RNA sequence: UCGAAGGUGGGAUCGGCGAUUGGGACGAAGUCGUAACAAGGUAGCCGUACCGGAAGGUGCGGCUGGAUC
RNA sequence: CUGGGCAGUAACUGACGCUGAGGAGCGAAAGCGUGGGGAGCGAACAGGAUUAGAUACCCUGGUAGUCCACGCCGUAAACG
RNA sequence: AGAAGCACCGGCCAACUACGUGCCAGCAGCCGCGGUAAUACGUAGGGUGCGAGCGUUGUCCGGAAUUACUGGGCGUAAAGAGCUCGUAGGUGGUUUGUCGCGUUGUUCGUGAAAUCUCACGGCUUAACUGUGAGCGUGCGGGCGAUACGGGCAGACUAGAGU
RNA sequence: CAGCUUGUUGGUGGGGUGACGGCCUACCAAGGCGACGACGGGUAGCCGGCCUGAGAGGGUGUCCGGCCACACUGGGACUGA
């Protein structure tokens, strides 16, 4: 399922804003409810939690998909917390939002959803779709020349572009050198309160 | 009377405890290689055997460091006579993570967990000195 | 610039003559979060002057732990009066896991990694004392090393 | 302690009562309901429980209860039983479950609108 | 027996659980053509077809007769 | 000859009900006493015997998990 | 008449040692069977006294028992 | 534009206000709330978590180191037979030689496939599936060792006995 | 559940089987099994596997795969490799 509901009471409630964009910030303070300018004891359950759904939230993913990222991270060897921000960065609206073809998270998986990019010249329509290495990703022709499209391919500019993709011009074609670095490049929230809640 | 190597063990572990510097005890070759084994560890001074009114008596000098700090920080018994404990080279025990050393009986004489390890040979792992 | 929690707060009673006469202890460990921990049990008629006392108590009765880089070097099973808890090093990528007070005084000490497990008493104040015992009896290579010789009988693989 | 003792004598889990005696094997077991009545819990409590007397097709006689704002009990009813404590009553370890072959929803349930029975809107 | 001899055998197995190592003692029915043996008289046996309803075991040679 | 099924007989074992009857657990705010916790008003327990509405009492032997000079 | 222990010499054998499932023996007092004995004490029982009651504590008595012989019973806070 | 609901909000454990009620209606896994200001009852709003699923019931594992080899205790919390002897059994002083049964190493055969894991390949992805290697804790056979236990043959006096 | 067995244990000579064999038969011995639990009672398809547990372990044998046992109940023969 998808939530489709407001992110910024998603936000207040995390105390923490995760999707930027034209709706930033809703020039108030958080309280997310009718008691939410009250305060509350912290709980060490409570930061763990707040951690896990202020990531999955900020990927779009649901709990069970969630479940068996962070599974597939402690079950390969090395780190844990790390391999779990890899593998939900390489998404295919994760990309596209790094890569700078769409607004947010939510607008990349609109498009990727309605099949508007074709990674090896093949459809797609998943964005639980993983990228690899030495893979390309390129748009669709007729797709081309719409406002979608044509709306961000002039201001598309102002945000930063990471040290693991690359973007081409007036055709653009995405592709992966190699797996990403989320402990370096956009990590607002530690991983490992999530390994710690996910032991329990 | 059961177990020398277990009584060895404690008269050790209660010398030590005690800050005695001087142990006693009847001597046996078993003894006398866990003592050189000790020491080359390095967790004993020199030994020595000396033959007393009957048989022959084995003589280990502990080592303290500057302050009353005991250089051993205790033994353990592992293969006691009521359940003996066999390894072998791929599973051989690891005492403190590596900062113990386990003695291992092998065709090739009694040998501390490393040394057995490079010549992947098991056998009985008579204590954990550590 | 210290990182504090409390573990344990419950309010005692003592008889007098005329009526109840009730006051608070509240044990709060106290440290900067790297590999400094202190322990504070603290009693006073308020909550506030008893986590005081118990803040200051941390600060007096501070001690050393020795790291290898984020763990502990090689498992330890300490025992309090009552409380048994024994530590053992984890993988860098593994969190810290135990309960409330063991991953108290380990959170505020400064370990990453490790693994613990309470096996005697619940109560909160012998199992501080447990895991700080452990921490106690817990060593450094380089110090074994200077008390036998040949600093090289040791795995240190991480290093650094 | 003692290897050979314990060589000679092993040692042995702790024995088990069962607590679905009653169903014997069914998470729901479908009864008679007789004699529907209500009785006085503990005594700290000092309420009236509605019980009953249910018989199950395994054929058993216990003392069930019924949760909700009241019901259209009666003698003999095609009810259906699953299992759960009261902690008031002497040795109520069944109830009933509303929204059965039988018994009705539990009318004007609009909070957690499953349990008693209550169907959304329609 | 009537060219029949009755002979203990003895093996130790490890227990599954507990580790110890521990001695059970068994019992072969083996056949002797020419019946000379005693109590004790120790007796190496190699294993046969089915000689009869319950041997399964003959007669090889006689080493550390009977003290 | 053997041989399924069946009949006859004395037994073996496991359950259900049973007039009547013993002890147990829980209930309420009942009746009769105060045996224990203070030297609890005759110190308390342990094994046995006897007695009495009941708790209990007495004798024999032992312990302090009580005291005394 | 008989058991055990300790000390000394090392005189002698030479691991013949430790524990011990079951099993066996011993095992306070009270009690049981058979015969004897019975001073004193003393359950049960009786009378007196206290008390609302007193099937008790106190007093006066008093039977088995306590004792011996051979058996039985195998139980104690048989506890360091 | 044709498409969302579900459970909980006192501690365990994330989620509070008001209305009606006043040991009654009632809820509940424990302990505890309701007998006139209920974050615990029914309701309204608000919040939390999940989602075409969410809660209850039924059973198993874990927490439980409360059957403890790993990984428990037995003076007073449950736990040393009333004591002793002794059958089987378990266990055993120093030293020499032999065997190599236990022990351990290598090699060979076997330990089916799928399924468990690493690494890849294909269904738009995943589930699903194919391949290479681990797994298959073991067993049988040959070839190396006697450091310890053990079998045999001896020796000593310290144990023990006289 | 503390004593179980008499073709039962063994041997001999025959018979029988594709094949060894009390598998059957005639004769001889008194033997064979049991506290490491026979005999008796309750329960149950076994395994590769499945679940939980850090592990050891605890639960389980359903998809699928291997085998075994059965075809209304009980018993029997023949054809045929
Ligand atoms: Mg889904
Ligand atoms: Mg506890
Ligand atoms: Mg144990
Ligand atoms: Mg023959
Ligand atoms: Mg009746
Ligand atoms: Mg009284
Ligand atoms: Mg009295
Ligand atoms: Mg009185
Ligand atoms: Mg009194
Ligand atoms: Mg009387
Ligand atoms: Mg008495
Ligand atoms: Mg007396
Ligand atoms: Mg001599
Ligand atoms: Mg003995
Ligand atoms: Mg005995
Ligand atoms: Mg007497
Ligand atoms: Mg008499
Ligand atoms: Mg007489
Ligand atoms: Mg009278
Ligand atoms: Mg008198
Ligand atoms: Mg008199
Ligand atoms: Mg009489
Ligand atoms: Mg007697
Ligand atoms: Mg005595
Ligand atoms: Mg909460
Ligand atoms: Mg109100
Ligand atoms: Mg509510
Ligand atoms: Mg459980
Ligand atoms: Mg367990
Ligand atoms: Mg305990
Ligand atoms: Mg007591
Ligand atoms: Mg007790
Ligand atoms: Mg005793
Ligand atoms: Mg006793
Ligand atoms: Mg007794
Ligand atoms: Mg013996
Ligand atoms: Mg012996
Ligand atoms: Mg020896
Ligand atoms: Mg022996
Ligand atoms: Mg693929
Ligand atoms: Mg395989
Ligand atoms: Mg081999
Ligand atoms: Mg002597
Ligand atoms: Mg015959
Ligand atoms: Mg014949
Ligand atoms: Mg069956
Ligand atoms: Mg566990
Ligand atoms: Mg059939
Ligand atoms: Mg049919
Ligand atoms: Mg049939
Ligand atoms: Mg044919
Ligand atoms: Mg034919």
């Amino acid at each position: 399922a998808r939530y489709t509901g407001p992110v910024t009471r998603k936000s207040r409630r995390l105390r923490t804003d995760l999707v930027g964009g034209d709706q930033a910030f809703e020039k108030r303070p958080y309280p997310p409810g009718q008691h939410g300018r009250a305060r509350i004891k912290e709980s060490e359950y409570l930061l763990q939690l707040q951690e896990k759904q202020k990531a999955r939230f900020t990927y779009g993913v649901m709990e069970k998909q969630f479940r068996r990222y962070y599974e597939e991270a402690v079950r390969q060897p090395g780190k844990t917390g790390e391999e779990l921000l890899k593998i939900l960065e390489s998404r295919l609206d994760n990309v596209i939002y790094r890569a700078g073809l769409a607004r947010t998270r939510r607008m990349a998986r609109q498009l990727v959803s309605h099949g508007h990019f074709n990674v090896n010249g093949v459809h797609v329509n998943v964005p639980s779709y993983r990228v690899s290495q030495y893979d390309i990703v390129d748009v669709r022709d007729k797709s081309l020349n719409t406002v979608p499209f044509q709306i961000a391919r002039e201001t598309a500019g102002e945000r930063p572009i990471p040290s693991w993709l690359q973007v081409v011009g007036e055709r653009q074609r995405v592709l992966i050198h190699q797996l990403p670095e989320r402990a370096q490049i956009d990590v607002p929230l530690t991983e490992q309160l999530i390994v710690e809640y996910y032991s329990k | 009377m059961t177990d020398p190597i277990a009584d060895f063990l404690t008269r050790l572990r209660n010398a030590n405890s005690a800050y005695h510097d001087e142990v006693s005890l009847p001597h046996s070759k078993l003894k006398a290689n866990i003592a050189q084994i000790l020491k080359n560890e390095g967790y004993i001074s020199d030994f020595r055997t000396e033959d007393a009114r009957v048989g022959k008596s084995l003589v280990i000098q502990l080592k303290y460091g500057p302050s009353r700090e005991r250089s051993i920080a205790g033994l353990r018994r592992v293969s006691k006579p009521g359940l003996r404990v066999y390894a072998k080279s791929t599973n051989l025990p690891r005492v403190l993570g590596g900062l113990g050393v386990a003695i291992i009986s092998t065709s090739s004489g009694l040998l501390t967990d490393r040394q057995a390890a490079r010549q992947g040979v098991g056998g009985e792992v008579l204590a954990y000195v550590w | 610039n210290y990182l504090e929690r409390v573990v344990a707060i419950n309010r005692v009673s003592k008889v007098v003559k005329g009526g109840r006469r009730f006051s608070f202890t509240a044990l709060v460990i106290v440290g900067d979060g790297n590999g400094m921990v202190g322990v504070g049990y603290g009693k006073a008629k308020e909550v506030p002057a008893a986590i005081a006392k118990g803040v200051e108590e941390a600060r007096k009765s501070f001690f050393r732990v020795p790291l290898i880089g984020g763990t502990i070097t090689h498992p330890v099973q300490g025992e309090a009066a009552a409380g048994v808890v024994l530590l053992r090093p984890a993988s860098p990528g593994t969190g810290v896991i135990a309960g409330g007070a063991a991953r108290a005084v380990l959170e505020c000490a400064g370990v990453h990694d490790i693994l613990a497990k309470s096996l005697g008493s619940d109560n909160a104040i012998n199992v501080v004392h447990a895991t700080v015992a452990a921490l106690k009896l817990l060593q450094r290579p380089e110090e074994v090393a200077a008390r036998r010789g040949l600093p090289i009988e040791d795995v240190a693989p991480a290093g650094m | 302690p003692t290897i050979q003792q314990l060589v000679r004598k092993g040692r042995r889990d702790k024995i088990s009562k069962v607590k679905t005696a009653a169903l014997k094997g069914s998470p729901q077991r479908r009864g008679v309901c007789t004699r529907v009545y209500t009785t006085t819990p503990k005594k700290p409590n000092s309420a009236l429980r509605k019980v009953a007397r249910v018989k199950l097709t395994s054929q058993v006689e216990v003392t069930a209860y019924i949760p909700g704002e009241g019901h259209n009990l009666q003698e003999h009813s095609m009810v259906l039983v699953r299992g759960g404590r009261v902690k008031d009553l002497p040795g109520v370890r069944y109830k009933i479950i509303r929204g059965s072959l039988d018994t009705q929803g539990v009318k004007n349930r609009k909070q957690a609108r499953s349990r008693y029975g209550a169907k959304k809107e329609k | 027996m009537q060219k029949t001899i009755v002979v203990e055998l003895e093996d130790r197995m490890r227990h599954p659980l507990y580790g110890k190592i521990i001695r059970t003692t068994k019992k072969v029915k083996a056949h002797d053509e020419d019946s000379v043996a005693g109590i004790g008289d120790r007796v190496s046996l190699m294993e046969t077809r089915p000689l009869s309803a319950t041997k399964r075991w003959r007669l090889v040679e006689i080493l550390e007769k009977a003290k």
